[PDB]
RNA sequence: GUGAACAGCCUCUAGUUGAUAGAAUAAUGUAGAUAAGGGAAGUCGGCAAAAUAGAUCCGUAACUUCGGGAUAAGGAUUGGC
RNA sequence: AAGGUAGCCAAAUGCCUCGUCAUCUAAUUAGUGACGCGCAUGAAUGGAUUAACGAGAUUCCCACUGUCCCUAUCUA
RNA sequence: GCAGUCAAGCGUUCAUAGCGACAUUGCUUUUUGAUUCUUCGAUGUCGGCUCUUCCUAUCAUACCGAAGCAGAAUUCGGUAAGCGUUGGAUUGUUCACCCACUAAUAGGGAACGUGAGCUGGGUUUAGACCGUCGUGAGACAGGUUAGUUUUACCCUACUGAUGAAUGUUACCGCAAUAGUAAUUGAACUUAGUACGAGAGGAACAGUUCAUUCGGAUAAUUGGUUUUUGCGGCUGUCUGAUCAGGCAUUGCCGCGAAGCUACCAUCCGCUGGAUUAUGGCUGAACGCCUCUAAGUCAGAAUCCAUGCUAGAACGCGGUGAUUUC
C-alpha cells in the first residue's frame, strides 16, 4: 500500500480514508477527513489554522 | 380493471411473518450431509460479534481490471473463545421425524453452564445436577448403560457445548448452550469421541481454516414497531395527501371482501432469524499470539483491537475469526458459524487470500493513528508527559 | 462500441441534467434526454455516470448542432464515487463530448481532465485526452 | 437600548406565574427544520417550499397619454479600532 | 326594409377541428405570429387600438429549490 | 372483438410454407345497443396517483416443431402466466399521437378494483362572459372563468403483541401444516470461423461485469445535530472584568455516538419427477409405425434440498422438585 498526505493539514491518509478532489486545472487534492475538506472549500489559508502542520512549521512549534 | 403500469412487488413473501424471533440465539435448522469416511469433527461453532474493520489485499482474479492490484474490503470480526463439551445426544429415525432418545451429561459442570438453568441464581440452592453426579460415584454402570443405548440405536449424534462467556468483555456471565452435530466416522466413533472430550475444550482453529466459505446464523438488530414505508419500502404518497402520507393508499379491492395476507402492513421490524451463506474466512486469529493485526508486509507489532477498543464491545483477548463482508446481527450478540452445505467452486471460493494491511485506527471517531507509537512520533512531546 | 466492461459508478446525471461540452465541436452544453443500456422501473429516471453513452441535444452553441439528437459520452462527474482501491473522488463539474454511435469523437481535442474509467472504455476519447484524472 | 420607526428583539415601574398531572419516547400524525449529485424529469397547474431582501455608490431597455415604465434589468461596498 | 361597410378573428365568439402554414421543443390537442365563404365576428345590443394599473385567466425564459429521481434524519 | 370448417384462386411452376373469395358453424362479455329484475326514508359519479391479486386469446425470456428456414434476419405453430413489460412533450382526459431507451415496451378482470386512501383538472348547484335561438322570462348532449371533499374508539378481516388451563419449574430438541425468489442483458473469447459466388455473418463451452428484485449490514464515504460538545457573531440584561441569562433550538463553522443511502458495502443453494417435442423396442395390420403393453432423453414447469414461522387443545429428551 501507500500512505498519502493531506493537502490542507498534512495529516497522513491511510487507504480508504477521506476523499480525493480534482480541480478544473487538473490539480489533485487529498483530504484525510471532511473537516479539512470543508475548510478548504471555505477558502481558508492553512498557514493561519493553528493545528495544521504548515502553521507549526511557519511558527517553529 | 387492470393496473395502469406494471411494477415488481414490494418485499419478499418467503420471509413471513415479520415477527420477533423466539429466542435471541438463532436456531440451526440444517447441518452438512455426513460423510462417514472422514474423521469426527464439529460442523458449527459459537462466537460473539465484536465489530467491523478494513483490510487491504491483492486481487488474484485473471481477466479482471483489478487483477494483481490492491483492493480495499470491509471485514467482520467474531470473538471465538474455545467451547466446552458437556454432553451428547442420540437421535432415532421415525416415520414422524427425528426423535431424541437419550441425553448423557458430563460429571462436572462449571457455574457458567449452571447459570443457564436458573432465573434467580443468587437465591437458588444450586442443586442442579447434584443427584445426576452420583451416577459417576459408582463404577459408572449407569453412564455406560446410556452410552451403549446411543451406540446401538441412534442414527444421528450431537454434542452439547457451551461458550466460555467469562473470557469475553461482556457482563452476562451466563453461558450459551447449544447442540452441534458430529460428522464423520461411524455412530460408535462419534460416541467415543464425545466421551473423551467431556469437560474438555475445542478450539475454533480445529473447526475452520483459511479461505473457507462459512454460513452465519444470527438474529438481526431490532427496531420495534415500524411503518410500511420503511418496513416494506413502499412509495411515499404526495405532499398533498390528507390523513398522512407514509402509508399504502389502497389495501385491497372490493372483492374478495377481506384484507389479503400479501398487502404491506405496519408492524415489528428487525429481530428476525436469518441465515446468510458464502462468507469467506480471511484470518483465523490466535488469542495468545501478539501481533494478531500484523501481516507479512506490515510487520508492525499490534493486535487486532483498534485504538480505544471496539466500540460498545471492548478488547479481543481470545481467538477470533475474520469474515469478509457484513454479518447479520449487531455487536455483542451470540452468533453461530456453520460450514457450507455444498461444495462451491465458482472461483470466488478456492482463491488464496493473503492480507497486506489491517486497519487498527480508532472507530470512535476520525481516527488517524494505527498505534500509540505512531501518534507520539507524529506529534512529539505534549504537556501531559 | 464499448471496448470492454465497466465496474459500477455512482449515478449523478439523471435525464434533464445539463453538462458542459468538453470538446471543440462548437457546442457549449449538452442536455441529456436518455442513457444507453439503462433498465426499467416505474417512476425511476434514467441516469448516467462517468463513461456512459447518452443521447443529448445541444442547447447553446453553433446553430448547425442545435435542434437535433446526437450521442454523447460523459467524461467528468461531480458526484463522488468509490473506486475498487477504496478511494472516493469527484470532479469540479460535469462534462461530455459529442460522439457517433460507434464511439468516434466529432471534435478533435478535449479540454480539462478525463476520468480513467472513460478513457479505458473509449479508445477514441483517450487519444484526444491530454491528462487522465 | 438597538433601529428610519408606535416594526421585531431585550430591560425598569406595575401586574401575573393562571390553562389536570406523573412516567416513557413505537407506528401514524400536527407544528418547526436540514439534506450528497441532478434541478420541475413531479403535477391539471412550480401547489408548497426555496431563492431575493436594509443602506451607500454605479448603472438602467422596449414602449409611452411625456406624467411614467423604474427599486427596470445588471454590478460593487458594509465589522472593530 | 336594407344585404355586413371600416375593422377584427379557429379570438372568452369556428360545428367540422387536434383547421392550414410558420415559429417555439428531442418530441407540443398547449403558446405566439399569419391565412379567412366567418356552423353562428362587426360598429354607444358599441368596433378597433391602447401607456399605467391587477391576491384576474394563459405561454415561455433566468434564478431557485425534497415537486420529483428516492428517500433519510432531528425537535416540540 | 376473437377462433374454426369447405377450397374457387394468390403464391414463376405448386389449393392449404405463408395467404385465401363465394358460403357456413361457433366462442367471448375488455365495445355499443336491446331490456327494466334489484336500489329514488341516497350502494358517493370521470380520470390520474398508490397497492395487491387473478385470467391467457403470449410482447419478452426457457425448451421445441414448420418454412418459398444456406448464413444473418424474419415468419407460422406447440408446451408454458414461472419471471418482467419503462422514462417523457401536448391533452382533465379513457383513448390518441410523437420523442427515446429497452430482452420487451402484450391484452384484460377484480361493484367499468381502489374518494371514512388521496387528489378535484373534467362533468354536474348557486356568480359572470360570448355566439346562435327566443317578443320576453330564458334555452343550448356549444365555448370560457371562479367555485366547503365530513366521522371509525364498535364487529370482522389483516398486521404485529400478550395469555388461563394440560403435577410444578427450567433447559435442549423434533416438524404436521402454511409460506417461499431470484431476474435479464452486455463485452471479451469461440471467430471474421461455420454458411455463402459475393455482400454479409452465427452458435455451445469458458471468462469478466452490468440490469430489475430480495435479505442484511455501518469498517469506509455521504446525509442528519438538543452531544445545545467546542469555537465564533449580533442585540439586550447582570456596575466593569471573569462568567452567564433572554431572543419559543438566536444565528454561523466544525462536530463524535446513534440512525441511515444502488448516495455506502456484503450475500442470494442443487437434486429429482415431468410438459411440448425428439427417440428405443414393438404389435395391432406377415410389411410398416415413439404407443397399444413396456421404455430413453427432455422447459424459466412441478415436488423436494435449502430458507421463514412453529399446531397457543401436535410430540420427544433431560435437570431440580419445598416439612413449620
Ligand atoms: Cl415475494
Ligand atoms: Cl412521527
Ligand atoms: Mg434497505
Ligand atoms: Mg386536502
Ligand atoms: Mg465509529
Ligand atoms: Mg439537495
Ligand atoms: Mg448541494
Ligand atoms: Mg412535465
Ligand atoms: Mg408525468
Ligand atoms: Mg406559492
Ligand atoms: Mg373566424
Ligand atoms: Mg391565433
Ligand atoms: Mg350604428
Ligand atoms: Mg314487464
Ligand atoms: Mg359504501
Ligand atoms: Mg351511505
Ligand atoms: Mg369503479
Ligand atoms: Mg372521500
Ligand atoms: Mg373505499
Ligand atoms: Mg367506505
Ligand atoms: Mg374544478
Ligand atoms: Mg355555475
Ligand atoms: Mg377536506
Ligand atoms: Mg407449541
Amino acid at each position: 500500500m501507500k500512505v498519502e498526505i493531506d493537502s490542507f493539514s498534512g495529516a497522513k491518509i491511510y487507504p480508504g480514508r477521506g476523499t480525493l478532489f480534482v480541480r478544473g486545472d487538473s490539480k489533485i487534492f487529498r483530504f484525510q477527513n471532511s473537516k479539512s475538506a470543508s475548510l478548504f472549500k471555505q477558502r481558508k489559508n492553512p498557514r493561519r489554522i493553528a493545528w495544521t502542520v504548515l502553521f507549526r512549521k511557519h511558527h517553529k512549534k | 380493471s387492470h393496473r395502469k403500469y406494471e411494477a415488481p412487488r414490494h418485499g419478499h413473501l418467503g420471509f413471513l411473518p415479520r415477527k420477533r424471533a423466539a429466542s435471541i440465539r438463532a436456531r440451526v435448522k440444517a447441518f452438512p450431509k455426513d460423510d462417514r469416511s472422514k474423521p469426527v469433527a464439529l460442523t458449527s461453532f459459537l462466537g460473539y460479534k465484536a465489530g467491523m474493520t478494513t483490510i487491504v489485499r491483492d486481487l488474484d482474479r485473471p481477466g479482471s481490471k483489478f487483477h494483481k492490484r490492491e483492493v480495499v474490503e470491509a471485514v467482520t470480526v467474531v470473538d471465538t473463545p474455545p467451547v466446552v463439551v458437556v454432553g451428547v445426544v442420540g437421535y432415532v429415525e421415525t416415520p414422524r421425524g427425528l426423535r431424541s432418545l437419550t441425553t448423557v451429561w458430563a460429571e462436572h459442570l462449571s457455574d457458567e453452564v449452571k447459570r443457564r438453568f436458573y432465573k434467580n441464581w443468587y437465591k437458588s440452592k444450586k442443586k442442579a445436577f447434584t443427584k445426576y453426579s452420583a451416577k459417576y460415584a459408582q463404577d459408572g454402570a449407569g453412564i455406560e448403560r446410556e452410552l451403549a443405548r446411543i451406540k446401538k440405536y441412534a442414527s444421528v449424534v450431537r454434542v452439547l457445548v457451551h461458550t466460555q462467556i467469562r473470557k469475553t468483555p461482556l457482563a452476562q456471565k451466563k453461558a450459551h448452550l447449544a447442540e452441534i452435530q458430529l460428522n464423520g466416522g461411524s455412530i460408535s466413533e462419534k460416541v467415543d469421541w464425545a466421551r473423551e472430550h467431556f469437560e474438555k475444550t475445542v478450539a475454533v482453529d480445529s473447526v475452520f481454516e483459511q479461505n473457507e466459505m462459512i454460513d452465519a446464523i444470527a438474529v438481526t438488530k431490532g427496531h420495534g414497531f415500524e411503518g410500511v414505508t420503511h418496513r416494506w419500502g413502499t412509495k411515499k404518497l404526495p405532499r398533498k395527501t390528507h390523513r398522512g402520507l407514509r402509508k399504502v393508499a389502497c389495501i385491497g379491492a372490493w372483492h374478495p371482501a377481506h384484507v389479503m395476507w400479501s398487502v404491506a402492513r405496519a408492524g415489528q421490524r428487525g429481530y428476525h432469524s436469518r441465515t446468510s451463506i458464502n462468507h469467506k474466512i480471511y484470518r483465523v486469529g490466535k488469542g495468545d499470539d501478539e501481533a494478531n493485526g500484523a501481516t507479512s508486509f506490515d510487520r508492525t507489532k499490534k493486535t487486532i483491537t483498534p485504538m480505544g477498543g471496539f466500540v460498545h464491545y471492548g478488547e479481543i483477548k481470545n481467538d477470533f475469526i475474520m469474515v469478509k463482508g457484513c454479518i447479520p446481527g449487531n455487536r455483542k450478540r451470540i452468533v453461530t458459524l456453520r460450514k457450507s452445505l455444498y461444495t462451491n467452486t465458482s472461483r470466488k471460493a478456492l482463491e488464496e487470500v493473503s492480507l497486506k494491511w489491517i486497519d487498527t485506527a480508532s472507530k470512535f471517531g476520525k481516527g488517524r493513528f494505527q498505534t500509540p507509537a505512531e501518534k507520539h512520533a507524529f506529534m512529539g512531546t505534549l504537556k501531559k508527559d | 462500441g464499448a471496448q470492454g466492461t465497466k465496474f459500477r459508478i455512482s449515478l449523478g446525471l439523471p435525464v434533464g441534467a445539463i453538462m458542459n461540452c468538453a470538446d471543440n465541436s462548437g457546442a457549449r452544453n449538452l442536455y441529456i434526454i436518455a442513457v444507453k443500456g439503462s433498465g426499467s422501473r416505474l417512476n425511476r429516471l434514467p441516469a448516467a455516470s462517468l463513461g456512459d453513452m447518452v443521447m443529448a441535444t445541444v442547447k447553446k452553441g453553433k446553430p448547425e448542432l442545435r435542434k437535433k439528437v446526437m450521442p454523447a459520452i460523459v467524461v467528468r462527474q461531480a458526484k463522488s464515487w468509490r473506486r475498487r482501491d477504496g478511494v472516493f473522488l469527484y470532479f469540479e463539474d460535469n462534462a461530455g463530448v459529442i460522439a457517433n454511435p460507434k464511439g468516434e469523437m466529432k471534435g478533435s481535442a478535449i479540454t480539462g481532465p478525463v476520468g480513467k474509467e472513460c478513457a479505458d472504455l473509449w479508445p477514441r476519447v483517450a487519444s484526444n485526452s491530454g491528462v487522465v484524472v
